[PDB]
């Protein structure tokens, strides 16, 4: 399935990845692809934040669908 | 009390200074984020929070948009 992941800035991402794929290595495609790091990387989907112990599936997440990438807001 | 900007954008029935169009998944509904020249990035977020009923991790996304705007991240700096 493809998420349409919108930067802060508005830029929309196409990331291709699988139903199964967690959460974690959802980010690590994105860490690889765009290269942003999955800790400072904040996915928020209908205002849930994705955690990496769940997946596209748990979430039902259906395809086409709009998601938000924010950076972090505190670094400690 | 100077924030009588020219360009007043009118969104449902209300005019305010800068009206960010957020989306929430799919295409309509769209929401409006209603921010003032003179207020708080983490205010007007949480205004619009109580105000559409949202969730608080919606606090940190739209305030981002209103921060960065004002950081000029993507403008090019101009804060001082």
């Amino acid at each position: 399935m493809q998420i349409f992941v919108k930067t802060l800035t508005g830029k929309t991402i196409t990331l291709e990845v699988e139903p199964s794929d967690t959460i974690e290595n959802v980010k690590a495609k994105i860490q690889d692809k765009e290269g942003i790091p999955p800790d400072q990387q904040r996915l928020i989907f209908a205002g849930k934040q994705l955690e990496d112990g769940r997946t596209l599936s748990d979430y039902n997440i259906q395809k086409e669908s709009t998601l938000h990438l924010v950076l972090r807001l505190r670094g400690g | 009390a100077n924030q009588q900007t020219s360009g007043k954008v009118l969104y449902e029935g209300k005019e305010f200074d800068y009206v960010f169009s957020i989306d929430v998944n799919e295409g309509g509904p769209s929401y409006k984020l209603p921010y003032n020249t003179s207020d708080d990035p983490w205010l007007t977020a949480y205004n619009f929070l109580q105000k559409n009923d949202l969730n608080p991790m919606f606090l940190d996304q739209v305030a981002k948009f209103i921060i960065d705007n004002t950081k000029g991240q993507m403008l090019g700096l101009g804060n001082p």
